[PDB]
């Protein structure tokens, strides 16, 4: 999984920075204004795995 | 003993011999040798109850010249289930086998309540065999004892990391060790097994796992039965 987040972030990281190019401009100042709300979240889930 | 020696030398026939109670029997002793002025040896027991239980037991056995055989079954009750007890530790020096009647199995409704991890008998390979009972009955023994162990193991390893992380033997060795103490040991007071029925229901039981994980089962009995 460590390797795959590795290509991961780099894949996203492309694709972001194509998407700020075709835009014109860095999109973080949007993401920042548009962080009121939270889109995702993680639920904790008590697997039990062996014992 | 006298009895059987009659009959089973002078007359020319087999005999069982089967003594009860000789925790009663060592009683008894305790109560003769403290009669006289003799002082209690090692727990209140005689010190010669060596001697004398190894000259009731020791009269016994196959002889050259007759066709008779004396066998002794001695019942022996342990005082507080403890084997260290004099009684059991010189039957178990004089005699030549070990039959446990468990405590944990009774109260679990097993009869006859028979565990057979600790019980033993060392003249058992003298007796199975080709001629005497089933060719299979030597390793389908050892099969069984080992796979009872093995779920006994398990047993104890389900409660602390889960059933469902058992390896693939081990949870077969569970579903063995319940239709084995429900249906193999488990056996009504009144129900005669002969050899090889006790033996066809050994092969049923331990037809639950894979022809390759019979591991003691030599592949010659494993190509004749199962």
């Amino acid at each position: 999984a460590k390797q795959k987040m590795g290509r991961v972030m780099q894949t996203a990281a492309f694709s972001l920075a194509e998407v700020s190019y075709a835009t014109g401009e860095n999109i973080g100042y949007q993401v920042q204004e548009s962080v009121s709300t939270a889109r995702f979240k993680v639920r904790a889930r008590q697997e039990n795995v062996s014992g | 003993l006298t009895t059987a020696e009659y009959l089973a030398y002078q007359t020319e026939r087999h005999v069982l011999t089967i003594l009860t109670d000789m925790s009663s029997y060592a009683d008894a002793l305790r109560e003769v040798s403290a009669a006289r002025e003799e002082v209690p040896g090692r727990r209140g027991y005689p010190g010669y109850m060596y001697t004398d239980l190894s000259t009731i037991y020791e009269r016994a056995g196959r002889v050259e010249g007759r066709n008779g055989s004396i066998t002794q079954i001695p019942i022996l009750t342990m005082p507080n289930d403890d084997i260290t007890h004099p009684i059991p530790d010189l039957t178990g020096y004089i005699t030549e086998g070990q039959i446990f009647v468990d405590r944990q199995l009774h109260n679990k409704g097993i009869y006859p309540p028979i565990n057979v991890l600790p019980s033993l008998s060392r003249l058992m390979k003298s007796a199975i065999g080709e001629g005497m009972t089933r060719k299979d009955h030597g390793d389908v023994s050892n099969q069984l004892y080992a796979k009872y162990a093995i779920g006994k193991d398990a047993a104890a390893m389900k409660a602390v990391v889960g059933e469902e992380a058992l390896s693939i033997e081990d949870k077969l060795s569970l579903e063995f060790l319940e239709k084995f103490e429900k249906t193999f040991i488990t056996q009504g007071a009144y129900e005669d097994r002969t050899v090889f029925e006790s033996l066809d229901q050994a092969w049923s039981l331990l037809r639950i796992y894979p022809k390759e994980m019979l591991n003691r089962i030599s592949p010659k009995i494993l190509d004749e039965f199962y």
